Formats: structure tokens, sequence, C-alpha cells
RNA sequence: UAAGUUGGGCACUCUAAGUUGACUGCCGGUGACAAACCGGAGGAAGGUGGGGAUGACGUCAAAUCAUCAUGCCCCUUAUGAUUUGGGCUACACACGUGCUACAAUGGACAAUACAAAGGGCAGCGAAACCGCGAGGUCAAGCAAAUCCCAUAAAGUUGUUCUCAGUUCGGAUUGUAGUCUGCAACUCGACUACAUGAAGCUGGAAUCGCUAGUAAUCGUAGAUCAGCAUGCUACGGUGAAUACGU
RNA sequence: AGAACCUUACCAAAUCUUGACAUCCUUUGACAACUCUAGAGAUAGAGCCUUCCCCUUCGGGGGACAAAGUGACAGGUGGUG
């Protein structure tokens, strides 16, 4: 929303609203608490003048906008536009490494 | 100084018959004999299926017994090395001297 | 299984093992070893119907005792024929050897001695029953607390898996303090395979 | 078949790490005991058969 | 037969509390189940303030059934020790099927209401009362 | 002065209980019980021999355990502190006869049998 | 994973190398389950040979998300109806 | 002395082999007086204290000729076999087992404690350095109550998330690295990042548990050059329930 | 109680037919380590070396085999619990 990117929750502490879309993620919370100290103040959105100081040059590295849907647009364009060794497997639900698929149940599957 | 010795045999009683000898012997010709140190004997586990083709939940138990028995001898001398040598008819026992 | 051979929960609390060499993690070399020399016994077997050997492993020695059915020409005349059976294990173990012959308990009363004896006797055509009849009267005769010999495949040139079963007096399995002899032994002529397990019970 | 897999085994191999400690006696593929070189079945047959000098069942 | 009882108690005043921390002892962890019948015990005596024993003891009064079953119903005289325990594991349902927002609000909310005599703990004693009635056309 | 020993042995848990003059209270590896034994209060349990046996008088506690849970160190220093009494003069032995808490308990964890899994729970059925 | 840097086999190699010194051949009889994408592969053709016959299928120029080790799946129709 | 590292003893625990001991061995009552039954005392063990191996006769034409042997029939320039790829594991699927969550007894963060058992000679890698972690690198001791694998997790001490498909949750794939393997794609494991579906205790039916029990949370061993949500063994918290057939 | 190859019993390809392996007879003998080449590899050609080591009264045996001929054969995860 205002900080960045599409939207983000109103009221809401920070470790979730960077969270919430695509973004930064919440499995750099040790990285971004060492190296930013914008962090879960409170609950509730008390975004300050102080606040967003430093934490968006933090971030400013993890472009993510629309980095994460191009990057899997290109590779499945490639995956259906190249020999499909993997594209043949990739429609059954079988990852790279393989799943031995058994129970196919219809979730990733028609 | 101090001789110590290490038995590692399979059963307790050739292991304890072993250690009295040992004991006479050594003490014998001298004295200051240090007793059958007993150790903790550790042992094994052996998980055997008790089929061939099948019924793998069907299983045997086996196991390795490993007996540790130290026996210590102060004020070294050669006439308790040469007692100490002198047989080891239940040889199940693995003399392994030590200073 | 339902029944298993009792001789080998009966190791370790009133009898030795049959093989016998100091501990190491080396377990493996002394093993494959010792079965080369199990398996050469069968040719003092064919002959002599030696029941088992106890071998021992010296600090660098081997030390055995075979069970024969008469020790008459196992020790030779005079010692004709150990030093080539010596010299034999020597080359085939890669070591040398200290034969020590023992002849067998004085009464056939013994459990592979007999259990060679009805398989021959059954190889040889003749009727598996009265060889039963003769090998329990003279284990009677002979004086043991309880002796059992069962069969198991196709007897008497027939198609068909049977088993039979002839016991006599106090046989005691479910109890440890029994000190027994299980055997067992494998005979035919042109059918199959006919197993015989023998079992000596002599004293508690 | 195993026949030829007997010495196959013992024949020349590719590489460093190309064969399976198989039994010596038998020859059975599956379930083999590294320590003995002998598979599953044959270990009990030769502990009831009291070879080993090792301790019995139930111990504990 | 035997119950293997236990005796001792943190608190001594009420023994019940064994029976509390051992049922809400699920997933055989005992110090958080411990601390939250704790925080139970005592905001149940700062809401409303009293000592909790008056107020357990009336859940423990009130919410105790007389008419249970044992394909035919018949009602059936209740054992004393059983009742208090299915009363205790009714307590601890209701516990789990509050879900409220604190560890133990709904837990002093369960105690309080029961000792006012009123609420979901009533209401399944008087299903039991109901229930256990209508099959007494089997009692002859 | 004069020290009684005593010594708890249950659940792999061996409390090598050391009684000496005092106040009366213990020292758990030269510690105190309440943040050793992780949510103790339990105490009560282990203050019932000065409730119930040699009268109320408090004696003073040093106890050296290792092995075994904490729950099962705590109940091994009540087997620890019974000896003690027993020793001290065989006045009580009857009377802790007759309290409990005297008879070791021999109950600890059995073995694992074939059958269970990671929850020690037996084999299912065939259904269906 | 990844161990002494890029694997391969060290004779399809030489049969690459033989072959690409003159202009370049679009017929190469291998089997290529121990090679791995490098850019001295780019203009030239494999047929790796699945289990059942080897198919030539030629080097494009973007093998970043493909390797060579299998163009098709030995599973013929991957053991499905569909 | 940081610490049993050191001088001193085996006092305690513990440590392995002989010995008493729970055997009805005593008392009271019941019982045809007997056997036996009930209660008790002493007593750790009261009516075989607990757990484990030992599974009668046999039943299943139950399984194994694919441990091995094994009679017979067949190929024996192939029905034997040297080497390379895969394949037993594919999915509109179903099945049963096992693992993970649906949660705020909870998740996330920080200080903090309790265990036994097993293996270890070229293997177990002390400390330490580096790295985003996996792990890279160097390195101590030890043929073992010395030294290592190896830290016990829950739990105690404070905090946060505040009832949402959730700071629950990791299925799904993509990016870049790590151990072993010459090789990780059908085809090992792990890591750092991102993505974040279903699932908010489950219908008829349905399985397991009688006391240190379930349930839960950890540890070790084999399987291995490396690869265990499977197995075995060890350890921690630890309940009610059986009135009655 | 370890399926990437080896593993695996199947297919395809390169392939031999006393065969992959092993014994019995003989020409005989410590079993070939490493490289270049054709070959997807096998395998094959070679350079190279395996190379009486133990008794040896001079052989010989055995003892391994380098390759060969020989009749059996070996072999079947081919079948039959």
């Amino acid at each position: 929303a205002r900080i960045a990117g599409v939207d983000i929750p109103r009221e809401k502490r920070v470790v979730i609203s960077l969270t919430y879309i695509y973004g930064i993620g919440t499995s750099t919370a040790q990285k971004i608490l060492e190296e930013a100290n914008v962090s879960a103040d409170t609950r509730v959105k008390d975004l300050t003048d102080d606040e967003l100081g430093r934490i968006r040059e933090v971030v400013d590295g993890y472009k993510v906008e629309g980095d994460l849907r191009r990057e899997t647009n290109l590779n499945i364009k490639r995956l259906m536009e190249i020999s499909s060794y993997r594209g043949i497997r990739h429609r059954r639900g079988l990852p790279v490494r393989g799943q031995k698929t058994k129970n196919n149940a219809r979730t990733r599957k028609g | 100084q101090k001789i110590r010795i290490r038995l590692k045999a399979y059963d307790h009683r050739v292991i304890d018959q072993s250690a009295e000898k040992i004991v006479e012997t050594a003490k014998r010709s001298g004295a200051d004999v240090s007793g059958p140190i007993p150790l903790p004997t550790e042992k094994s586990v052996y998980t055997i299926i008790r089929a061939v083709h099948m019924y793998k939940d069907s299983r045997e138990q086996f196991e390795q017994r490993t007996h540790k028995r130290l026996i210590d001898i102060v004020n070294p001398t050669p006439k308790t090395v040469d007692a100490l040598m002198g047989l080891n008819l239940p040889s199940g026992v693995d003399i392994e001297i030590k200073l | 299984g339902q029944k298993i051979n009792p001789i080998g929960l009966r190791v370790g609390i009133i009898r030795d093992w049959e093989a016998k060499w100091y501990a190491e993690k080396d377990f493996a070399s002394l093993l494959h070893e010792d079965l080369k020399i199990r398996k050469f016994i069968d040719n003092e077997l064919k002959e002599a119907s030696v029941s088992h050997v106890e071998i021992e492993r010296a600090a660098n020695r081997i030390n055995i005792a075979i069970h024969t059915g008469k020790p008459g020409m196992v020790i030779g005349k005079g010692g004709s024929e150990i030093e080539k059976l010596r010299n034999k294990l020597n080359a085939l173990t890669d070591k040398k050897v200290h034969i020590n012959v023992i002849e067998i308990k004085k009464v056939d009363l013994d459990a592979r001695l007999v259990a060679e004896n009805i398989a021959r006797q059954l190889e040889n055509r003749a009727s598996f029953r009265r060889v039963q009849k003769q090998a329990i009267t003279r284990a009677m005769k002979l004086g043991a607390k309880g002796i059992k010999t069962q069969v198991s495949g196709r007897l008497g040139g027939a198609d068909i898996a049977r088993a039979e079963q002839y016991s006599e007096g106090t046989v005691p399995l479910h109890t440890l303090r029994a000190d027994i002899d299980y055997a067992h032994a494998e005979a035919d002529t042109t059918y199959g395979k006919l197993g015989v397990k023998v079992w000596i019970y002599r004293g508690e | 078949a195993k026949t030829s897999m007997v010495a196959k085994q013992q024949k020349k191999q590719k590489y460093a790490v190309r064969e399976y400690t198989r039994c010596e006696r038998c020859g059975r593929p599956h379930s083999v005991y590294r320590k003995f070189k002998l598979c599953r079945i044959c270990f009990r047959e030769l502990a009831y058969k009291g070879q080993i000098p090792g301790v019995r069942k139930a111990s504990w | 037969v035997p119950k293997r009882d236990v005796l001792p108690d943190p608190i001594h005043n009420s023994k019940l509390v064994t029976k509390l921390i051992n049922k809400i002892m699920l997933d055989g962890k005992r110090g958080t189940a411990q601390r939250i019948l704790y925080s139970a015990f005592d905001l149940v005596e700062q809401r409303s303030g009293r000592d909790a024993l008056e107020v357990f003891e009336e859940a423990i009064n009130n919410i105790m059934p007389v008419l249970e079953v044992k394909n035919y119903q018949v009602p059936v005289e209740v054992r004393p020790e059983r009742r208090t325990t299915l009363g205790l594991r009714w307590l601890v349902n209701y516990a789990r099927l509050r879900g409220e927002k604190t560890m133990e609000d709904r837990l002093a909310n369960e105690i309080l209401d029961a000792a006012n005599n009123t609420g979901g703990a009533v209401k399944k004693r008087e299903d039991t009362h109901k229930m256990a009635e209508a099959n007494k056309a089997f009692a002859h | 002065q004069v020290e009684y020993r005593g010594t708890g042995r249950r659940k792999n848990s061996v409390a090598r209980v050391r009684l000496v003059p005092g106040e009366g209270n213990i020292t758990v590896n030269n510690r105190d019980v309440r943040e050793y034994l992780p949510f103790e209060s339990l105490i009560l349990d282990l203050n019932q021999p000065f409730d119930v046996t040699e009268t109320k008088g408090n004696y003073d506690v040093l106890v050296n355990v290792h092995g075994g849970g904490f729950t099962g160190q705590a109940q091994a220093i009540r087997h620890g502190i019974a000896r003690a009494l027993l020793e001290a003069d065989p006045e009580y032995r009857g009377s802790l006869k007759r309290a409990g808490l005297l008879t070791r308990d021999p109950r600890m964890k059995e073995r694992k049998k074939p059958g269970l899994k990671a929850a020690r729970r037996s084999p299912q059925f065939s259904k269906r | 994973s990844i161990k002494k840097g890029p694997f391969v086999d060290e004779h399809l190699m030489k049969k690459v190398e033989a072959q690409e010194g003159s202009e370049k051949k679009q017929v190469i009889k291998t089997w290529s389950r121990r090679s791995t994408i490098f850019p001295n592969f780019i203009g030239h053709t494999f047929a790796v040979y699945d289990g059942r016959k080897h198919v030539p299928v030629y080097v494009t120029e973007d093998m970043v998300g493909h390797k060579l080790g299998e163009f098709a799946p030995t599973r013929t129709f991957k053991g499905h109806v569909a």
C-alpha cells in the first residue's frame, strides 16, 4: 500500500504487513531485525516519521512487485516452449526431484 | 607404577576363573594386587526377522555380550609378567596387558 | 516357528559353543575361515560319521576335537593318516592345526550318529519303520531318559509329505535343565529330501 | 541370474563403490550384515547352531 | 479394580485439583496445563472476587448428575466418584468447546456460570435428566 | 553433630540423600529446588516426611542426585529421607510401614515390544 | 548435487571434440546419462538412449532450464491412461 | 579445581559374580476338618511382584524350489550369459499403514534443567575459524566407565502473536549453495530466499491403551560411499476408567 | 535391514556359444599393474609386464593360470511348496 507493494493491512504489526503480499517474507525476520529496527512495536499501525527511515533501504534490494511473477512466467514459457522433459511431469504434479504420485487427488490436477 | 589388564570373553564363568587364576599367580610371588575391578559391561543389539519370505513383524532378538574386566597390579616385576603369561587355556579372554 | 531347535537355547547356559575363539571386531575373518573347515569335515564325516567338532583358537594355534564313531582308523594303525589330514587342513585354512581325536561316548546313544545311521539306512532302501524300531530298542537298552526321532517328506517311495514320531520316556523340552542333543540329517534315494531330527535326553 | 552374480560381485568393478556385501555361504542378495558378511537367515541358522561364542537371547 | 489414586496437590485445600492437573495434561505436557489452570484459579478468584473454593464447590455440587444410562436404555444410580469424574470431564469439555480468547477466561466463566447453576453446564445436566427419564419405559 | 544417610532408586533415578542438622530444607546439587525442578510446586509431597514422620522437626537435607527425570529425582529424595528416619531409630519403622511411602516402588519404564510404533499402540485390525 | 564441477564421461567429450573441429555434425549416437549442460555442446545434436531406442534431439540456445540427460520420460505414456 | 583436573578413600551411588530374600511361609477366619478360599502381620515383593525368550496335539494342500538343498519336465549356439540406458516408484485412481497441520494447553522470540543405552581405528572429528545455513576448513582424545559421536525436547524464567485459513500450517514449484557418490534428472538427503492450496478435530463405520499405562516429547543403533515420515533400543512428563457378562 | 549405475528377474543395443562362472585331461604356470587405439561401454589389438613364489637330489607336484583343444558340462530370478 502506502509503504510499498499492493495493499497493506491497517492497524496491524509490521512483521505480518511486510509478508501479507509478495515481499520480504517472515523467514528473513532475524536478518531484517539485525539490519533494520522497524518491527512490531505493538499490534497496531504505529508508522511514524522515525519508522520507515531505513527499513525501506534494508528491504530495497528485495524488489518484489512483479519480479517473482516474471521469473515464474519466463520459466514456464521456457518449459512449454523448449522440449518439456520437465513440462511433461509438470502436468502430473511431479517436481524436478520427483514425487512418485499415487494419491492424485483433485488439488493440483483436474 | 602399575600394570593393568583388560579381559573380554563372552562367558562370565571363564572370565571369573581367568581373573582368579591371574590374581593368584600374580600374588604368589608378590603382593599388593588390586582386585577384579568391575566395568559396566555394555551389550549389543541384533534384531533378526523370524521368517524368510514374509512376516516382518515377527522378529527375533540377538545381541553380543561385551564383558570388560580390569585387574591392576602395582610395583611391577618380571615375576608377575611370567605369572600373567603362564597359561591362558580359556583363551576366550583377550589378555591386553598395559602399564 | 512353533518348534525351534532347543540346543540353540541350551547353549550359553549349561553347554559350550560349537566354535570358540578370542573376541575381536575381526569376527568375519574367523567365521569365514571356520566355515571352510566345517565344510571340509564332510570328508571324515562320510567314512567315520563324526558327530561334531569343537574348534579352539589359541594365541596362534588352532585346537580341534572330533567325535568320531570309531577311533581305530581315524587315528590309523600307528598314525598313518592323521598327518596328511593335518597337512591338508593346514593348506586349506592357510594356518596350522592341532588335531586331538577323541572317540564319541562308547554307547551309540548320541544324536548325530544315529541320525546319520538312519539316514543312510533309508537311503539304502530299508523300511524306515523297522529301522526306527531297532533304533529305539537299542536306545532304551543302552539307557536314556528320553529319545524321539521325527521324519518328514516322501517316505517309502510315495508322493505325499507325511511325518511320524516315535518317542519313549519322559522328555522335558520346555524344561531347561535337560542337557539334550538335537541333531539333523538328510536322506533320499530318488525322491526329493527326507529330513530327520533325532532327540536325546540323557541326564538332568 | 544369481549364478553370474556370485562372480560379478567378485569380478572387476568400474569404480570404487560398485559392489555389495553379499553372503558367502549363501547367495541371498538382500538383508545382509556387513559385520559378518552373512544374510539375515544365515546369522540365525549359525546362532541356533551355537557357532558364534555370543550369548543367547532373553538376556534382558 | 485398583485406581492408583494420587493424594498430594500443590494447592492442598482441594484434592479435585489432582484430577484437574491430570485431565488438562493433554499431549503429554504438564507445566503449561498446570499454569493455565492456575490462571483460571486466579481469574475466578478475581472476577466477582471470592475464594475459588466456594465457586468451585458450587460448580461441583450443582452440575452433578443423578440420571444416566448404561438396544435398551435404562436409568442407573451413579457412584459418587464416577459422578465427580464425569462432572470434571464435562468441565474440561466445556473449556475446550468454548474456544475463547485468553488462556483461562473460558475456564473461569465456566466455573462461575456452573456455580450460578445456569448456562451450558446445566443445559447438559437437564439433557441427561430428560434423556434418561425418557428411558424409564424399560425400567418395568 | 551426626549425619544420617539414605538413598532413593526409582524410575532409573538415584538420589544420594544426605541428611544434616538445620532448619529443615534441601540443596539439590548445592542448589534450590524451586527452579532446578521445573514446575515443582509439589514440594508438599516432599515435606510430607516432616508432616507425618518424626513429629514435625524439620531436618536439613543435602542431596547429590544424577540420573532419571526431575520428578523421579524428587520422589527419590523421599526414599532417602525415609531411610534416614528409619536408621535414626527403629521406633517409627512400623509406622512408616503403616504410613506408606516406605515400600520402594519398583514400577519403572518397561521394555518396548515389536508391534508398537512412535505412539506405543498395538497394530490395528483388518477393517472393511 | 554438484561435485568436481560439471560431470562428464570423458569419452563422449572425445567424440564431440573430434566431430566439432570440422563442420558440426547433426548425428551423434550416445547414452548421455553422465553428462550435463555446458557451452561446448551448442550447435550439435545428441541421441539420448532412454531405454528402448536413442532419439536425436537438437541442442537449442537456451539450455538453462533443460538437461540433456533426458528429453522424454523413459516411462512411455508415464504409466497412465491419460 | 571453570569443571572430580589434581593428592586421598571406596564412604554413597554405580559397577560385574556369589548369597539371603516372595516361597503360602506364618497367624485369624471360611471351607467336608482336607485341598483350597478371604483378611491380616512380618514383609520391597501376598497370594505365581512386574517384563521378555521358551508357542502341546495339531488346523490352514497357509508361505518359501527366490537363503540353501531339492525329485521330475524344458532350453542348453538358448529358457545360459559380459557391458551401457531405464524399471519394479508411472496415475482418471482406490486402498492400509506411517508422518505433518487444522492451534491460541497453542505458535514465534530470548536465558535456563533433568537420561540411559549403543558404536567407535582410521572410525567416532575436542576446541576453533569461516559461511545466509546446510555445511567448508584446520584441529584434541580414544582399541574405550578416560575421549568422541552428543543437546537431551517438552519443561522452569519473561515476551509477542489475540481467534483470522490465523506469526497455525508447509502441500506446491522456482532461484542460489552443502555432504557422499566419476555420476543426485525417472533417481538421495540438507540448506538460504520467495511463493502459501486444503485442512478451523472430521459423517455411518472404525482401531489402540488397564500403571509408570496411554498420550506426548526427545536420544541412540543398524540399514549406508550418502540417502529412514520405516524398524529396533534408550530416556522424560504422565491421569481417570473396569459397577458388572 | 537401502532401487541413479552395480543393483534386477525385463526390454533395447553391442555380443560369445564347454558360454558369465566352476571342476575334471593336456599343452603349462605366482594370478597382469599402467598406457595408446577401434568401440556408447563390453570386448578386442597391442606397448608394457603376470612372471617356480614351496618343497626342487636338477623332473615333477601343487599353486595360480597367459591362451588353446577335448567329452562331460556349467547354467537357468524357467516351471512345480
